[PDB]
Order: C-alpha cells, then structure tokens, then sequence
C-alpha cells in the first residue's frame, strides 16, 4: 500500500508489515532455507583464521575479482584520441558492457563499436565482419580515425588484424590513408591495464615507425606525457596545470579528459579534444617521454627507448609528496625551466595539512587495492603519513612489482605490519579484514559487500569503505577528483582524515554512554 | 502522418552504404495497428550490422545476466577470461532476501578467470578443482551453474562432462550452460539455452515425488526478474486475490522452487520473449497452461487481474474485485496528484523484449503517449503484440542504432525518452528528460498498484526538473 | 588498565568493566542524579510539539545561537589588508577568543592585539591604552597599518576611538602618517557580520574620504569586489579566477586568502598577501564595485554609492546557477568583457550534474542556517536542484531579509513547505527537526549536538548533519572548499548527493533485512 | 650558562619601546634551583602590557570556562552580549557524563544576548524572565550560576538581587558570579571570584544537615576539570587506594557533590592556582586539611599516592602499594617502547597556572628535558614550585609575547613545544613539534599510570612523525 504524500520505493516499501509477512510465507513455504541458525553457523565460519587457511589455498577458483579485460584499457586509451573511435574485433556483447561499465562510472556517454562477430566466425575467421565494419563505422560516425582492439574470441581463432585491416583497404571497404592503428588486446592476459598499454604502442607505432628518418630528439623542446589507465579528471588536468605551471612545453598523448566531460548544452558531443595525430607524429621529436604509470607502460616503454631513442627517466607515478617532488625535479631537468614559487608554495601547504592532521592519522590501519601503480602510489603516501597499510592487494601484480613495494615498506617503520598480495581478490581480502581487521578499507564500490559484511558480525568489527579507485559506481561525480601531485595529495588526505573523524563521532554519538568523547573540537 | 515517418526513415537511411541501407530499411516502420501480421511492417532477431553500435549484449548476458545468476541459492560460474563476470557484477537489480556468501550468492562474481594456460591446454581440470572449491568454501550451496563464455567453445572442453562427474560425487546439481557470446545475435538465444538448460538438468527433479501438499490455487511467477522488487509487488496481489504464489522465476528465485514449479496449476509469464520456451515445455510435458500477463499500470493491472482470476472459480474473481477496490484510492490518488503533470507529453522507448511494448498502458494512464518504441532483440511475435498497443503511424525501430535513434529523436522532439544506460547521458545533453527502462534509474518497483505510485512520481520528478530549463546560458540566446 | 601494544584513550578506554563500576558508584553515591525513567520522561517530552510551542514563545533566554560579537567579523576583516595587525580597544579576554575561533576552523595562526583595559578604564577611560597599545604593537610587530576595533567594554565607557588615535599621533605614540583606520564594533549590536562591515566602511573612509578630489569613476578599468566575512578559501580564490578568465580588471578588498593559508617550510609569516593600501586609496576611481555578500554590508554599500558614486548593482550572493549567472552577466556589462568559453562550458558541467544527480536530490528535505547571505543562497540552489527547503533559520536575520527569501520560496514550487525564522537559536531548530523532520541539516559543527539528539530518539529519527558553512571544528581543512561560483556549485551537489548516497547504504547494510537495496549502481 | 641565557634575553627584548623593556625584564629569567623566592629572578601576576599579543584571557574564561561551567546538572548562563559564550561553546574539554539538554547541559550555550535595549535599560528584568524560561524548559536543572561579562558592572546591574529573589521563589540555587572580563589581568582573578561564589552561595547548604553517612577515608578532589577524562583516571587509583572521593571539583562535578564536600576528611588539591582559596577556607570553617597532589608520569603518581596514603592508617598504605604494584608491569613497558624514541630530546612549554611545572616528571620519566617553562597567569607562590623542578639556568617566561615566544624557540631550537592553539600553527610552520597542553591535542587522558601510556604514546608520534623531516622542498637547498 502506498500514502500518496509520501511514496516509498523498494526501501523501505518492503518493510511494511504485508510484505515482511509475504516474504515469511514465501521462504518457509516453498524456498526450503536452511534454518537461521546454520547460516549463522556457516557465517561465523567464514569469519575464522581456519576459513582463511582454506580460502588462501585456492587455485581455480576466482571470487570477486579486482581487474578487468585488456580490452576494456583498449578503449579508454583510444578515447584519448582525436575523433577517434573505438572499435573492438569480436563479439558486440563485450562493447555492450564496456560502454555500461564506463558510462556508471563517468556518468557520461562512452563511444564505441564491434564487428559484431558470430558462429560463422569461429569457421571462416572474421575477415568479412572487420571490412565491413570499418567501411559501416567510418560512414555512420565519421571518425577521423579507428582504433582496433580484440575480444577473447578473435584472438582464440586467430585473427590476423593486420592483414584484415590490409585487406578491406585493398578491397576498398576503407580509404588507403584513412589511418586504423590496432592492437592484439587477449583478455586472458594481464588486465585491462594490459590493454591500454598494447593500444597506446598500437597507436604510436602506427605514426612514427615508418617515418622515424627525420626526426631528431628534442626539436620540438617538449615532453611527451603517457598518463595509462586513469579514470579520475581530475588526473589528466592536475598534470597539466602543473606544467603550465612551469611553463614546459608538454603533449599529453591519449587524453580524453574533454570527451568524458562534454556539457549538457543542448548539443551531444560524440567526440571532443583529444591527442591530435600530428601530436603523436610529432612525439618523437620530443626532449623526452615521461610514463605517469610505469607497471603498465612495459610495452610503451620498450618502444620509446627502443624506437624513438628517448631516455625514459626511471619515475613512480607522481602521488605524494616524494613521488611528486621527484616527478617535479626530473622534469626541470629535461625541460631547464626551475620549479616556480607558485608550486612550492602547493607543496608548503600539503606538508602544512599533514602537520594539521597528523594525530587522527597516525598509526590508523588500512585494507587497499588496484591497478599496481596506484596502490604503490597510495602505499607510499600512507607511510608520509605515518599510517600503517596492513593489507596491500593488487590483483594484477606480480612479483616484480610486489619486489617494489616491499622495498617500500622496508624503507618505512609504519611498514613492518604490511604484507602485499597478488593474485588474490576481494574475497580473499574480506578474510584479511576480519581476521587482522584494520580500521579502513580503500578501495572501490566492490569494496561495500565486504564493509556489510563486516558489520553483519558486529558494529565493533565493521571495516568502512572509503572510496578511492575504479570504479564507483554508488557515488556521484568522484570520478571529477585528483589523486596525484600536491592537489591529489590534499584531496586524500583530507577524505582519510574526515572518513576517521566521521566514524569517531559515529561511535561517540550514543547519549550518556560515549558521548563523553564527542568533542566539538577535534 | 505515415509518409512524414516514411522519409523520415529515408532521411536517416542516407547515411548508410549500399549494402547497409538495405539492411536498415527493413528493420525500420511506421506503425499499423490494422496489421495482423509484423512481418509485412518490420524484420527482427536477425544479425546486427558490423560497427554501427548496436545496443544489443550476447548470449551470456541472457543467460548469466537474466535467466540465471537472479537464483539465489546456486552458484553462478563465470567460465571464462575475468571481465564478462565483472560487467555482470550486481550490475542488474534482480533483488532477493538473502545472506550473501553464505546462503545466496547473486550479487557475487564467480570466475575461473583463463590464463594462456588455460586457453592452450583447456579448462575442463580447472573447471573440476574449481566446483570443488566452491563445495569446501560455499557448503551451503544448493546448486551450480556454468556460464560459458566466448573461448568456451572455441578450445573444445567438455563442461557437460566435468558437471555430470562433479554432480554425482558431490550430490548436486550441476548445469552446464552453452551460453557463449558468439552464439546467436543477441540476448535472446541466450534466453533460449538458458530454459533449455533449466529443463534439461534441474526441472526433472521431482517427477517421482508428489510429496508436496497441493492446491488448486497454486501458481508460478515466471519471467519476472524483481527489478527494485517488481516480483514482490507483482506476487502480494497474486496472494491477496487468493492465490498461491509456488514459485518466482528467478527474481528472488531458488531452486527447490524452480523444482515445484510443474506442481503448479497455472503458469503467469510476465516475459514472454525470455521464458515462453519452459513454459510451452512445461504445457507438453505437464499439462500447465500458461497466460501472458501485464502489472504496469492500473489499467493493465486490473485486466490482468481478472483475466486471471476468471481461469478459477467465482471465489478468486470476489477476491479479485474487493483487491482492484482495496487500491482503487491509492492509484486515484497517484493519477489527481501526477497526470495533470505529464499530460499530452510524448514519449520513445528503446527496450529488450518485452517492455517495449508492456509500458505503454502505464503511460497512457498518466495522459502521455508513447510516439515511438522499439526492441533490441525482440522477434516478430513480439512486435504481433506491439501492433494494437502503439498508435497509427507512430515509429517502429528493430535493432536501432546509435545513428538512427538520435536522428529520430531530433525530428520527432519527444519529451522524454525510456532506454538504457549507454543512450542516457547522449539524451540527456541534448535536454530531453531521460529515464531508464532497464534499471528503473536504480528505483522501483514500477509493476503493480505500489510501482505504479513510484512510476508517476519518478517520470514526474524528471519531466518537469528544474534543471532542463537551465541548459542554454542566458547570454547565449 | 592499559596493554602497551595498543593504548586506548578517552575512548574507548572508560567503556572498560573497572571504570563503568566506578562512575555507577560515583553515580549513585554522591551526584544525587535523576532517574533514568525521570530523565528519559523529560527527554521524550522535549521532542513533543508541546514543548515546541513553550520553546518558540522564550522572550529572552537565548540557547546554543548561531551568531558572534562583531569584533570577530572586524578582525577578519582587517586581516585581509597588506602587513596589517587587527586590534581591538577593550579586554584582552576577547582576542584570546577571536583568535582560537579562527585557529579552530582554518588550523592556521591567526594575529590579532589587545591594549589589555582593566577596571582603571572604567573610571578614567581606555587614552592611556590606546596610546601604548599602538606603540608597543607597532614597535613588536613591525605592522604597516594597525585596525582599530572595540570590544563591548570600550563601547559601553564611550571611548572616543578618533580622539584617542589623534593623541596618540598628536603626543608621538605613533607617526602621523602611520595609517590606523578604525570602526565602533559593539557586540551588543547585530553579529560577526555588522563587525566586518563596519570594520571595512572604517578602512574605506580612512583611505578615501579627504582625498576624493582628484578621483574619478572609470580611471582604473577595475571593479572592485567586497567579498564580506568569508570564512571558505576556496570563495575569494573562485571569483579571483574567474575574473582573470573572464579577462577583467578587479581589486579584491580585504582579501585574506594568502595569510590563512601560509606553507609550512620552515618560517612563520605573521603577514602575508593582502588588499594594499594603494588598492583603497585607487578604489575610488574603479568603474563601479560589486559586493558579494549585499546583507551584510549595508553600511558599505551607503558609503560606496553615496561617497565614491558607484553605482552598486543590486546583485545576490554568486552562489548556485542563476545568481551566478546573474552575477558573471553583470560583470560582462560593467567591464565590456564577454563571458568566455571556458567559464561557459563550466557552466555547462553543473548543468551536466544537476541532471545526472536529479532522481537522488529531488524532494529531499532540508533544514539549514548560517549567515543571511549564505542561506539564502543556500536555499535557492536547492531550488534549483528540486530540493525542498522545510526550515530555514538566521539568528542574526531581518524581516527585510527574510521577505526577500519568502519572495524567493514563494516563486518556486519547492518553496511550498518551506519556512524562515529570524531571532532564533538550533535549539529552537532542534524542535523544528523533532517535529517537522527533515532528511538532513545544513550547518556548523554545531549542529552535531542535534544530530546527537534526535539519534537519542531512534534510528529513524535521526537527521544527519552535513557540515557547510562556519565554524566547522570536527572536521579538517573543509576551510579549503568553495560554496561561491560553479565551482562552489558542484563542491556542494557532490556534497548533498553522496550524503543522501551514504546515508542511504547505511540503511540498506542490514543483512537479509534492508541489504535487499544495497545496490552496487547508484 | 646563565650568561648565554641572560644575553639572549636582552636581544630579544631589543624589539621594545623603553617603557616596555623594563617590563618584560622583569617577567624573563633564567632559573635558579637554589633560590628559595622567586620574586628575586621573576615577577607575575601583573597587569599585561597593551598590543603585544598576549596569550591571557579574562575574568569570565576563569569563571565561567575553568570552575563553574564544567558542573553537569546546573545551568550556566552567560549574562551579557552573545560573543563570549558562543567562543567558550564546548571549547573546553571537561567531560562528564549525562543526558545532555535535559540533566547535563556541559555543551550548551545560555545566554541573555544583549541589545542596545538592555545596555541602556539594563537587563535585571531580562535576566529575570530568563531565569523564568529556563524553569520551564530545564525542568531538572538542579542550579543556575550567573556569569557576568563586561557589562553588566559597568551598566550598574544588579544581579546578586535578581539571584535572591529568583533563588527563593524556584526553591534552586541561584549564584550570581561577579567575573566580568575587565576585572584582573587574567583567568587567575576569575578563580578566585569563582571560588568565593561558590562559597558564599552553595558551600553553606548543608551546615545543618548531617544525615549524609561518612567514613575515616572520604575525600574531595579539588581543582581537576577532567580534560580528557583526567578525573577519572585519576579517582580510580584512588578509590582502589581505599579511599572514597565524595566530590570532584569540577570536572565531571555536580551541586550535590560541591555540598557535600565540607563532610570529607581530606581535600586533595590537583590545581593550587585555582582552587587553593577554597580549600584554606574549608580549613578555617570545617577544619578539613588539604594537600597538593601531582598524577603526572609514574614518579609523581607514586610520590602523590604515597603522601596521600600516609595521612590516613596503615590499611591506605597497604592498599598503596598494591596499587603502585600492579600498575609497575604496565608503566614499565610504556617506558620500554617510548622512552629510546624520546630520550635526550628537548622541550619548551607554556600553559596557563599549573601544568608549566607539573609535566616536568612525566618528560623527565621518558628520558626527555625541560629547557624552557612559562605561565600565563601564575603567580609567584607558581614559581616558587617551578624553581626546583626545571633545570639549572632554564628559561623562564611569565606572559610571554608572541614575539618573545617566536625569538626565544629559533636560538634554543627546542624538538618539541607544548603550549595552547594560538600558539600551535606557529610552530609547526617552523617544523617544530607541537603538543596541545590544555585539550591534551583531543586527546587523553594524561593523569594517572593509564594517562601516562598515552602522554607518551602521543609524545611519541608527533616528535618522531614523518611529516617533519619534509618541510623544506628538496630543490630549495
Ligand atoms: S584550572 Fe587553569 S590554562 Fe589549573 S585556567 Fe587553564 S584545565 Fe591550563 S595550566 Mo588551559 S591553571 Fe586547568 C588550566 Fe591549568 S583552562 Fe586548563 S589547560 S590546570
Ligand atoms: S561476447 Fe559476451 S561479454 Fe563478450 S567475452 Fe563473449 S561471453 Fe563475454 Fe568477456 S573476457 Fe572480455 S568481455 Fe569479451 S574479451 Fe572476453
Ligand atoms: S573580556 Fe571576557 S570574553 Fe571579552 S566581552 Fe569581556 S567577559 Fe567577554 Fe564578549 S561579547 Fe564580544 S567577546 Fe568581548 S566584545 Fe563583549
Ligand atoms: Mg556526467
Ligand atoms: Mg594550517
């Protein structure tokens, strides 16, 4: 039943008394539960150092994975280009989520195509799918280039993109010039971060393999930027600014942060900015090529050194306060121009913020994961902190990169209880935090079943989410902040800082019972 | 009129290559609700054309997504590469009652997550070890599916010899689904295995066991997912009208239900398109008949209602009348407070295959009009129903691109539009009211006499926002 | 009892067995309390529309306010002028206060003096003070100008600040040109607010007034800005740069930005930044000045039209859409500057999540307070956004201003239910929220007492606070926020959705009892 | 040396006019553990000089902030303009428990907020209707205190009337309080005035009243406003001492407990400067003795303890040394973990009556140095206290400037400060150490052994923080 001046959605429309009473009737009735004690009993179980013993001993099975599919990076990364359009070779059932999963967490539009791959497929191979597709999408959607990506499907029968590609030119299904780079993007490697890797060197060598007889390092008196998989705006536009800032000669190779926010104007934008393709033949000539994530970039990098004879500097991703001034100096020093007050004084008040903060951060203990650079990042800007990161996850890592953190950790006191993991997912990571329970979990909205969880035992064992990585899909517009230089710094800090003085005050709250301590002043 | 729609459609077709043009044309109609027959108007559930940015999904999603992963009490494999399982992940608003982890497990992602490894040598070992992790760190399970992805079938394996081995020296069901991307042209095949799958390895179970206490009463809820507790509203009617709801197919749904469901002595098929195959099974088999019914609207509800309770005695059909009387006021109220607020606004739907068509009553009893309507996966029995339900003349869209739908939208100038999640943010940048159909726009439940009150409420609240009247700056005029 | 390895404080260190025995016993033993049922009766009976009606008939107890002495708005004030110490002629009670307010909410130094009158004042005057006030302040502090304001003592004496400063000058305490503007800022008169006003109109006078004669509206090609007590770092820094986007001359006057906000680097900057003298003394000639907060700067205003000649435009706080709008529109016609694109396509990003937000913001009720200006600004971006406005309260508000808000309610839909009190205090609000129960409030840390309360009652009852406005103690650094501009626009819709987001996963964290809507997808 | 001291002092005071540098000599000096008078190195308690930032507050801070406020069950009315007590809001923390807003009112802010109407006409029929108002809305308030601010004596209000009258018609306790701001230089006047209120309003109840039951080991703590829960920490080592503290002044406190106070055996004096007026007067009327405790770090825990313990039988000081004894263990190991991390380093304080020389053996017990102390308002029997305890030619400020503080801290370059807020964002810009001590940083309790292992925790974690070793940019060297 519905009161018209109040009208109740599923919560709490559900909680009136005729439908708790429907639901009774429907379980005992017909949905043959087991009893409310065993699950308890099982609950409790999966709560214990024995569950987690088990847990940890698995081998096949995945539970609520922390990563995605190459292809997925494919399409982020070829949306940082000029009226380019994503088009992946496969099944158009892969696109559908793509393009869901992007638009949940950017609340935007997300352009993208298939070849729309079928059984015949699997015999024939898709020759026939790829020629008419870059003939149909060029027409419907006019880009201005196409970036070619793979599903699982096509790599498993073995498409050779190339020659398919080669093919529809010379049976005219696509002008000759019209440029589509490409990349061999298999989902059963790596992870999504895989993916922009192989599109971005995809699209780079596309430009400048064949042409690299005139080029000579440092013409152009820039600095070309790689950012990789990076879902924050704010991200793309911090770098920027700082080298404005600086006043560096930069080019920001993919950069989508204009199409992933268009205004609501009364006109929809399919595409908008973006890195021009003079921009990427032009890279080459660069002083030199600066990767803002490393542990993805492996493949970009081979090439830069490789075939444009850059010295990539050996940088972490500039979050932090460390990372950042070092990102900071090695550009001064490729680039001549001296870091300005205006960026020293951004670092005075970070380090001001964190003498602010320091008591309600200090020693607080963390649950984090994500892509390996951004942890790592996350990681080590905890430790300026003086916090204690417990459990580090990285899914997608591997023991090159775990090396790395660890020697992080060693180099810190706050990092004597820290442990990283790889290989491992959520559900590994809820038995982490009820067994060794921390007073945080940073993560992603995948990281809200493990905080129910949590709670389900107790209000005293609940560990919080605080939301920070990709994606979030129950929040609005946190894809709008910064988590590197000094300005992603301050954002962070003030959102652990907040996030520990907001549950305080939760749990200070109860009246003549810990009230005492609910301090106006903190 | 129909020749101001006829070269609309040939307007957007100008776009197209030769060969695509003609494709296009047959998927694109005015409507004629004289027509009998569809498939003199319009062509569906054939191949989407290459890079037009169709909105369709594959066989999984009907499997996994829809059929599937809503049974709470089973456990739902992902068989595969990591990604198809984490697009799918609580990413559909099939609600239930449940202890996560313990007793339900829908809104988690289970993987076997393909290396080359896997890929080179095959996953059917993996596929083993991995159901018996599943029994060590999931007891209380009642049950597992295997939803193949893409690869599946590509290597070979044998997953219905891995769950058959498995389901005999674990004591329990086992169901292996073939429900790989590439298979079909969209959703709705994978619907079709999806059923298949249901009949062949659980239906079965309780053919020699009439155990279960009986009435004449007894009925099943299928093809109804529950989205935002669709099924739960749509069910307290049921019961309230004197029925007995045996089983919900598979929003909130369990297995042993799913098992009880040939016990029962009428079959409600709210989604025709995902489940009309285990119910047509379920009449030649068990003798069940099955009606197609409709919970949007009061109009629709209450026809439906009685059409019901008319297929038993003259006790439900009393029941039926004091229950339309109970809400009487309740949906009064909804329309005094929200049809002078929607009247005379049009509207254009782009759904999968059934709501395209089952929306329309609800809208038309807030005084709006449905102007255009189309289906992503929809087949020609589908738009044999749409016939009579849209007006003369109003516009027909099988498979509709990214192209076509925002041409459309520009010359037709709805004020509102009902699609999904990648055609929202287009809409709405252009200034037209959106809401999805899919996801109710994360609210609900729209079915019933209760989701009809959040229905109008919602499409109001958007409609007339505030904000669509800021979208032009004041200067730029 | 404590464990060395971890320590427990305040809490939860007294929820242990040995201290909850002991205070039972002090309880019983000594304190003569209540019973609990006694207490819990009078409890249940302040949350009644009884007691509600007894509340709002109080004629001259005042309880938990939401208003300062004007001092503190002087001291502020003056703090936004170039290498100049804030003092106060009175009792040095008062500036230890005004000082530790503003520590508490910008965790920055705040400078400010005393001339330290004690009861030989009463009776022979405050002369003596002045004259080695000014002095001592000037010799310690190596000030360039030195603002005079009053504390309540001073006033109610009848100390002549004009005559005391010319003796000082005449009797060589001070030099004559040394520049020491001063304003009459009685407590018992008006708030914080009236304090900033007459501070300013005293510094104005003080610059201008004798040297008028070769001034001229239109010679600078500036506008100047009065932005009025601004306690959000982010408000004089958005106007600034959207001035300079929008290519216009403007003098920010008082403008403390630079001097709340000093780097940590190894020096304490007792001064830093500022309005300059030279930019009062050329205020005079701007093409017109634009105040931002027009409620509380009346005297201002009567001094700019009526001494300087602008023509002050009848504008509203720049906050939310339209009176942002209205705001830039009036700046493009006074300065010839068109509105850019930049600024335009900012806009265009609010728009983007007004209609990305709308289904969470609409109808959600609110009660709020602060300053009038604030509020009502406050109130018309819940307009905007679909919001319902139930309890509007200014404690330092007019009947002049509020018909200005009722005007406002009264011209949206959204405004039907909405009510506004002048003269009263959150514990008049806290019976509002007991009574008429909002969704949430907006406001000071002050409010976290209510939110206590109404949780008191239950679950269902409680109405949480979202922390906008001054002064903010409980949490850091949201000093660094805007409320001004689109800017400002966006920081607050992200605030007020994802409180309604938060808060609503809370609800639905219930296991097998509300998590049926713990949905992923928001 | 005391010479390197004693020129530092004179470069410092280079900065003022004549007239106030033969002020500030006065009130800066080296120490001298061997004096026996302190108005020989150093005055105080002298009027403060105009414009140079003191970090003093007033009369009404004394009053209101410090003694009466924290009392849970009465209520305390700010009587005057509405600034001072909105600035004084919960800006203390004196806790207790209660039901807030109904028996307790702590937090709250009440207040007459003057207009010019009541400056003019005064506020005598105000305050009464007030008083009025609260009876009606405050019904279980058990006493209302009237602080006075600046106005009210010099408008010639006469409130001590008002409080008689109202006191007799209500049946409470009405205290007038004569602590207007402009009365003495500091908080230090403020107490006193707090105290003979007390006295001579609510002390007396219970002269002829002797029905309340007493023991050979009832006790008052005086003077302990329970910052952080201090009080606590502090009555528990007593009462498992074997004694029985009666009241607690007043943190934590209440009317009942205040009255009760003339039945106890023993006053036990944390705060001297600003309870001693009240504890010599119970000596003279009551006979009650009274001692200075100190539950600062173990060594003064213990020495305290012991003292306490023998002004009463051998069961006390059997009971003593259980206490000292199963506290040891603890005590022990915080001084294990901490004091290597501490050892050596080098302090600066500055508080307001007490703390400057009650701290010391806490810094002492972990292995740390107080080279530099000052009071804000403490008198010369203050640093009669002080002498002893500090080190040899030490640096001793009453009053200290901003400028004097600033100077002072670059030549000693102390590794850690702990003074009060205005003071704290100064040097922690300078990348020096801050400790809060007066709000203990929201942190707490310090008192007692389970204070101890928090002093020392937070000493620890902000003089070895991380964050200090990053205040200068790496290229800016
Ligand atoms: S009462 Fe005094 S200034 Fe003895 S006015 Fe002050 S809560 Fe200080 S050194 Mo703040 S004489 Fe208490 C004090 Fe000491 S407020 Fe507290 S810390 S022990
Ligand atoms: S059509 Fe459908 S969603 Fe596509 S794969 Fe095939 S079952 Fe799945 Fe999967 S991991 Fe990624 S999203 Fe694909 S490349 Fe493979
Ligand atoms: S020394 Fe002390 S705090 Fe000062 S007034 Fe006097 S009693 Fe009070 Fe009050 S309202 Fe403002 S802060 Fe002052 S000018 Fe009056
Ligand atoms: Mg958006
Ligand atoms: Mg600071």
């Amino acid at each position: 039943s519905q009161q018209v001046d109040k009208i109740k959605a599923s919560y709490p429309l559900f909680l009136d008394q005729d439908y708790k009473d429907m639901l009774a009737k429907k379980r005992d009735g017909f949905e043959e539960k087991y009893p409310q004690d065993k699950i308890d009993e099982v609950f409790q179980w999966t709560t214990t150092k024995e569950y987690q013993e088990l847990n940890f001993q698995r081998e096949a099975l995945t539970v609520n994975p922390a990563k995605a599919c190459q292809p997925l990076g494919a399409v982020l990364c070829a949306l940082g280009f000029e009226k380019t359009m994503p088009y992946v070779h496969g099944s158009q059932g892969c696109v559908a989520y793509f393009r869901s999963y992007f638009n949940r967490h950017f609340r935007e539009p997300v352009s993208c195509v298939s070849d729309s791959m079928t059984e015949d497929a699997a015999v024939f191979g898709g020759q026939q799918n790829m020629k008419d597709g870059l003939q149909n999408c060029k027409a419907t959607y006019k880009p201005d280039m196409i970036a070619v990506s793979t599903t699982c499907m096509a790599e498993v029968i073995g498409d050779d993109l190339n020659a398919f590609i080669n093919n529809s030119k010379k049976e005219g299904f696509i002008p000759d010039e019209f440029p589509v780079p490409f990349a061999h993007t298999p989902s059963f490697v790596g992870s999504h971060v895989t993916g922009w890797d192989n599109m971005f060197e995809g699209i780079a060598r596309y430009f400048t393999l064949k042409s690299m007889d005139d080029k000579v390092v440092g013409s152009n008196k820039k600095i070309n930027i790689v950012p990789g998989f990076e879902t924050y705006l704010g991200n793309f536009r911090v770098i920027k600014r700082m080298l404005s800032e600086m006043g560096v000669g930069y080019s920001l190779l993919s950069d989508p942060e204009e199409v992933l926010d268009t205004p609501a104007d009364g006109q929809f934008r399919m595409y908008a900015g973006g890195t021009t393709q003079e921009e990427m033949k032009d890279a080459p000539n660069a002083l030199n090529t600066v990767l803002l994530q490393p542990w993805h970039l492996e493949k970009t990098k081979k090439f830069v050194e490789g075939t444009w004879k850059h010295e990539v500097p050996k940088l972490n991703i500039p979050m932090g306060l460390d990372w950042t001034d070092e990102f900071l100096m090695k550009v001064s020093e490729i680039s001549g121009q001296p870091i300005p007050a205006s960026l020293t004084k951004e670092r005075g008040r970070l380090v001001d913020m964190m003498t602010d903060s320091h008591t309600w951060l200090h020693g607080k203990r963390f649950a984090l994961w994500g892509d390996p650079d951004f942890v790592m990042g996350l990681v080590k800007f905890l430790l300026e902190l003086g916090c204690e990161p417990v459990h580090i996850l990285c899914h997608n890592g591997n023991k090159r990169w775990k090396k790395a953190v660890d020697a992080i950790l060693a180099a810190s006191p706050y990092g004597k209880n820290a442990t990283v993991y790889i290989g491992k997912d959520l559900w590994h990571l809820r038995s982490l935090v009820f067994t060794d329970k921390p007073d945080f979990m940073i993560g992603n909205s995948y990281g809200k079943f493990i905080q129910r969880d949590t709670l389900h035992k107790g209000k005293e064992f609940e560990v919080p989410l605080i939301r920070i990585g990709f994606p979030i899909f129950d929040r609005h517009h946190l894809h709008r902040s910064t988590t590197l230089g000094y300005e992603g710094a301050m954002q962070i800090l003030t959102t652990l800082v907040n996030s520990i003085l907001e549950r305080l005050d939760e749990e200070t709250r109860g009246m003549q019972a810990t009230d005492y301590n609910h301090d106006l002043v903190r | 009129s129909r020749d101001e729609v006829e070269s609309l459609i040939q307007e957007v077709l100008e776009v197209y290559p030769e060969k695509a043009k003609k494709n296009r044309e047959k998927h694109l109609s005015p409507n004629d609700p004289e027509l009998e027959q569809s498939k003199k108007c319009i062509t569906s559930n054939k191949k989407s054309l290459p890079g037009v940015m169709t909105i369709r999904g594959c066989a999984y999603a009907g499997s996994k997504g829809v059929v599937w992963g809503p049974i709470k009490d089973m456990i739902h494999i992902s068989h595969g590469p990591v990604g198809c399982g984490q697009y799918s992940r609580a990413g559909r608003r099939n609600y239930y009652i449940g202890t996560t982890g313990v007793n339900a497990f829908v809104t988690m992602n289970f993987t076997s997550d393909f290396q080359e490894k896997d890929i080179v040598f095959g996953g059917d070992k993996k596929l083993a070890k991995l159901i018996d992790e599943i029994e060590t760190l999931f007891p209380l399970n009642k049950g597992i599916s295997v939803q193949s992805e893409c690869p599946i079938g590509l290597i070979g394996d044998d997953i219905e010899a891995v769950s058959k081995q498995k389901g005999k020296e674990h004591g329990k069901t086992i169901v292996p689904v073939r429900c790989e991307g590439f298979r079909g042209v969209s959703q709705s095949l994978g619907h079709h295995i999806a059923n298949d799958a249901v009949r062949d390895w659980v239906l079965s179970a309780r053919d020699d066991d009439d155990s279960f206490e009986t009435t004449d009463y007894d009925v099943a809820i299928i093809g109804d997912y529950n989205i935002g507790g669709d099924a739960w509203s749509s069910r307290i009617l049921l019961e309230e009208m004197g029925l007995r709801v045996v089983a919900q197919w598979s929003g909130d749904g369990t297995i042993s239900e799913m098992e009880l469901t040939p016990k029962v002595k009428l079959n409600l098929v709210h989604c025709y398109r995902s489940m009309n195959y285990i119910s047509r099974h379920m009449e030649e088999k068990y003798g069940i008949p099955w009606m197609e019914y409709n919970f949007f609207g009061p109009t629709k509800t209450i026809e439906s209602l009685r059409k019901i309770a008319a297929q038993f005695d003259e006790s439900i059909q009393k029941k039926c009348e004091e229950v339309i009387a109970k809400y009487q006021p309740e949906w009064e109220a909804v329309v005094a407070k929200y049809r002078p607020r929607l009247e005379g606004k049009r509207v254009m739907l782009y759904v999968g295959g059934l709501r395209p068509r089952h929306v329309i009553g609800a809208y038309e009893d807030l005084g709006m009009e449905v102007v255009g309507t189309g289906y992503e996966f929809g087949h020609n029995d589908d738009y044999d129903r749409t016939l009579k339900e849209m007006g003369d003349s109003t516009l027909l869209y099988d498979d509709v691109t990214g192209y076509e739908f925002e041409e459309f939208v520009k010359k037709v100038k709805p004020d509102l539009i009902g699609s999904g999640i990648k055609e929202k943010y287009i809409f709405q940048k252009m200034g037209i009211p959106f809401r999805q159909m899919h996801s109710w726009d994360y609210s609900g439940p729209y079915h019933g006499f209760d989701g009809f009150a959040i229905f109008a409420r919602d499409m109001d609240m958007t409609l007339n926002n505030p904000c669509w009247k800021k979208l032009q700056a004041p200067w730029k005029k």
